[PDB]
RNA sequence: CCCAUGAACGAGGAAUUCCCAGUAAGUGCGGGUCAUAAGCUUGCGUUGAUUAAGUCCCUGCCCUUUGUACACACCGCCCGU
């Protein structure tokens, strides 16, 4: 098989995380990449080594993967953290609320509220699934 | 010699396939049971007692039971297959399944498909003791 | 020791349950303790099932089927495959198999 | 000037069908003038059914401990008689070279049932290449014993061998003892 | 018995109390396009096509 | 030796006025040599046939067994000698997690046939229904069979047996039945199980012919 | 090594060992032994490939659950005049 040990894996992992502005796609480059920027005991290993980065950027060319935490994907992802809306979800003009509540509302001193659309509740009281 | 009346319609009878786990039956009647076509087993078509109730044993005695039928003027059949029945197995053996494909694939009609395995109200002791048997 | 709390069987507040016999042995077993399955088929298996069919003489007979209520002692359901042991966690799991 | 070999032409022979190619495929590098391309076919699966059937009628007659894979001798044999029936004949070979064997070919063959019994076997088909090319080393076989004490010797059946190739009728012996055990194995259909 | 050209689709394995037969799953392409499987000797490779001579054989699975 | 099909003769058995299907089949029987008689022969040999094949728009489990009661231009002539349910059917219906209540009686119609009627019928869970086990008390079971036996005895003793096969084949003492036991407990499937003869009035053959239409 | 004096001269009791491609097998050649002492062994080439790209059936192994009265560990333990 061609199951890439705990060695290659970690070092390309490593590889591709501190340096991925300069590593890329193709194999040629990668190789060069790979043996500019780490000190790799073997060729044998340095290839095995520049073709999981490669995998590793097709990986990531469509989409996050778990193992790295690159600045460039971890920016974007924070950056969508901050998002807020225009208008706040709770901004509800009607909010419908069923006879229960609205009894708990003014039992709450928030009786005067004209928001709560009193709606009609379901006549029926099969809520649990059957039995068997 | 045979019904030749309206070529154009379907003659029927009935087969009455016991297949037990020993060896299987083919046996078409008349429609009514009480008058017999012709009966093949599956032990007068091999010499030997494991191939008795084997599914190759069963389909050669299907086709001879479909050509002796197809000569004879029947042209389609309803299946009443049983197992063993009574205190003993309700499975069918495995010339059932065999038996009838064979029937279909023989230039026959099937009918009606029933199974009239006998299932007692409640029976005697198995021929086993209470321990079972135990081999 | 006890391996089970109900002690392989259903029998709860009673003290005896008429026995039957296993389909295959023909042995005696309790009718709570013993292995219970319901099989309906089709009485033409599905590789049987297109000559048959061509060979109708009604279209959409819709073939009956064979329903066939089997009871095993423990060591023929056993020998037959139909319950494996479990570990000693997985022996309290009630729930059917999934299939 | 695209002609196979010196005598024949791929310019005229077609079957205006795409799928049918699966004895006779002369379109791409795989033509040769000459059989002896060297090379393995059982490095890895496949790779013996890659073989053009031409190479493999010719090759796969190697069998004892003395005639194992010399490919001289099939290559002197495909040379010698052809070089002579080219130009004796005059007419088309096409008839009996196609109407012999490559529809004597069988249809099915047996495998063995669940898990004991050498009482009988359970009919199955392969793609027709692989029971082909069983039929073939089968009639192989009987060339052999068509030369393996008896008359009619190996290098001297070039019609059969003809015969043995080409495309589409029924006339063979050992393929006709392949339907004998068709028929057998079918019992069980 | 009709000359039919299929599809493979998915090959399972090998069976016998030492292996000798092969599954394989094949789908028709103009008999109101369907799959069915069936066992096969011999070398049968990645997506090949099938011919099926009869278009009832089918071969019991385990 | 002697080929015994060269000396069958093929006879027609017809099925009585009630059922659509005139013709069901045909039967072997030998000639009349000697003392043997084949107009005795066939006077007590009975078919087993689904109703689809008598009726045109009715179900394929009902299963009638008609019996010739006479041969005359070669024709046998049949006569209802019971109902029946097939066997898949019957099985199809004993669920697991409900109760079966059985139920029959003995009665004679009005032209002295005495039938034997057994009905069966099975508790229905109601369409919002959490309980897994929808179980009819013994008390509401005794309540459910008594009806049962009132409403076919209600049926059977006053008709004659030409309105009790004719109320059999789309099988009305059936779908009474639910509907009276419905304030009891609700019934799913009920059904007249199963018709059996135990004696029947001497043979009046006008009255064979009457029946046939 | 030469005279060709003719040996079941064309796939083998029970039980069977080794082997999946430059496999096996046929051959020779060189070392170790040594007097160029091999019929052994260790290597080397030359000729050269029919069969299977599978399974747990036999033998055996391992990443699990399970049973045990075994722990000298199943070639165990152990019962019976």
């Amino acid at each position: 098989g061609r199951v890439r040990t705990k060695t290659v894996k970690k070092a390309a992992r490593v590889i591709i995380e501190k340096y991925y502005t300069r590593l890329g796609n193709d194999f040629h480059t990668n190789k060069r990449v790979c043996e500019e920027i780490a000190i790799i005991p073997s060729k044998k290993l340095r290839n095995k080594i520049a073709g999981y980065v490669t995998h590793l950027m097709k990986r990531i060319q469509r989409g996050p993967v778990r193992g790295i935490s690159i600045k460039l994907q971890e920016e974007e992802r924070e950056r969508r953290d901050n998002y807020v809306p225009e208008v706040s979800a709770l901004d509800q003009e009607i909010i419908e609320v069923d006879p229960d509540t609205k009894e708990m509302l003014k039992l709450l001193d928030f009786g005067s509220l004209s928001n709560l659309q009193v709606t009609q509740p379901t006549v029926g009281m099969n809520f649990k699934t059957p039995r068997g | 010699l045979g019904p030749q009346v309206a070529e154009g319609e379907n003659v029927f009878g009935v087969c009455h396939i016991f297949a037990s786990f020993n060896d299987t039956f083919v046996h078409v009647t008349d429609l009514s049971g009480k008058e017999t076509i012709c009966r093949v087993t599956g032990g007068m078509k091999v010499k030997a007692d494991r191939d008795e109730s084997s599914p190759y044993a069963a389909m050669l005695a299907a086709q001879d039971v479909a050509q002796r039928c197809k000569e004879l003027g029947i042209t389609a059949l309803h299946i009443k297959l049983r197992a063993t029945g009574g205190n003993r197995t309700k499975t069918p053996g495995p010339g059932a399944q065999s038996a009838l494909r064979a029937l279909a694939r023989s230039g026959m009609k099937i009918g009606r498909i029933e199974d009239v395995t006998p299932i007692p109200s409640d029976s005697t002791r198995r021929k086993g003791g209470r321990r079972g048997r135990r081999l | 020791t006890k391996k089970r709390r109900n002690n392989g069987r259903a029998k709860k507040g009673r003290g005896h349950v008429q026995p039957i016999r296993c389909t295959n042995c023909a042995r005696c077993v309790p009718k709570d303790k013993a292995i219970k399955k319901f099989v309906i088929r089709n009485i033409v298996e599905a590789a049987a099932v297109r000559d048959i069919s061509e060979a109708s003489v009604f279209d959409a007979y819709v073939l009956p089927k064979l329903y066939v209520k089997l009871h095993y002692c423990v060591s023929c359901v056993i020998h037959s495959k139909v319950v494996r042991n479990r570990s000693r966690e997985a022996r309290k799991d009630r729930t059917p198999p999934p299939r | 000037d695209i002609k196979l070999f010196g005598k024949w032409s791929t310019d005229d022979v077609q079957i205006n069908d795409i799928s049918l190619q699966d004895y006779i495929a002369v379109k791409e590098k795989y033509a040769k003038y000459l059989p002896h391309s060297a090379g393995r076919y059982a490095a890895k699966r496949f790779r013996k059914a890659q073989c053009p059937i031409v190479e493999r009628l010719t090759n796969s007659m190697m069998m004892h401990g003395r005639n194992n894979g010399k490919k001289l001798m099939t290559v002197r044999i495909v040379k010698h008689a052809f070089e002579i029936i080219h130009l004796l004949t005059g007419e088309n070979p096409l008839q009996v070279l196609v109407n012999a064997i490559i529809n004597s070919g069988p249809r099915e063959d047996s495998t063995r049932i669940g898990r004991a019994g050498t009482v009988r076997r359970q009919a199955v088909d392969v793609s027709p290449l692989r029971r082909v090319n069983q039929a073939i080393w089968l009639l192989c076989t009987g060339a052999r014993e068509a030369a393996f004490r008896n008359i009619k010797t190996i290098a001297e059946c070039l019609a059969d061998e003809l015969i043995n190739a080409a495309k589409g009728s029924s006339n063979s012996y050992a393929i006709k003892k392949k339907d004998e055990l068709e028929r057998v194995a079918k019992s069980n259909r | 018995q009709p000359i039919k050209l299929a599809r493979v689709t998915k090959v399972l394995g090998r069976t016998g109390s030492q292996g000798q037969c092969t599954q394989v799953r094949v789908e028709f392409m103009d008999d109101t396009s369907r799959s069915i499987i069936r066992n096969v000797k011999g070398p049968v490779r990645e997506g090949d096509v099938l011919t099926l001579l009869e278009s009832e054989r089918e071969a019991r699975r385990l | 030796v002697v080929d015994p099909f060269s000396k069958k003769d093929w006879y027609d058995v017809k099925a009585p006025a009630m059922f659509n299907i005139r013709n069901i089949g045909k039967t072997l029987v030998t000639r009349t040599q000697g003392t043997k008689i084949a107009s005795d022969g066939l006077k007590g040999r009975v078919f087993e046939v689904s109703l689809a094949d008598l009726q045109n728009d009715e179900v394929a489990f009902r299963k009638f067994k008609l019996i010739t009661e006479d041969v005359q231009g070669k024709n046998c002539l049949t006569n209802f000698h019971g109902m029946d349910l097939t066997r898949d059917k019957m099985c199809s219906m004993v669920k697991k997690w409900q109760t079966m209540i059985e139920a029959h009686v003995d009665v004679k119609t009005t032209d002295g046939y005495l039938l034997r009627l057994f009905c069966v019928g099975f508790t229905k869970k109601r369409n919002n229904q959490i309980r897994k086990t929808s179980y009819a008390q013994h008390q509401q079971v005794r309540q459910i069979r008594k009806k049962m036996m009132e409403i076919m005895t209600r049926e059977v003793q006053t008709n004659d047996l030409k309105e009790v096969v004719n109320k059999l084949i789309p099988d009305s003492i059936g779908k009474d039945i639910e509907k009276a036991c419905q304030s009891i407990y609700p019934l799913h499937d009920v059904f007249v199980r199963k018709v059996k003869m135990l004696k029947k009035p001497k043979f009046e053959l006008g009255k064979l012919m009457e029946l046939h239409g």
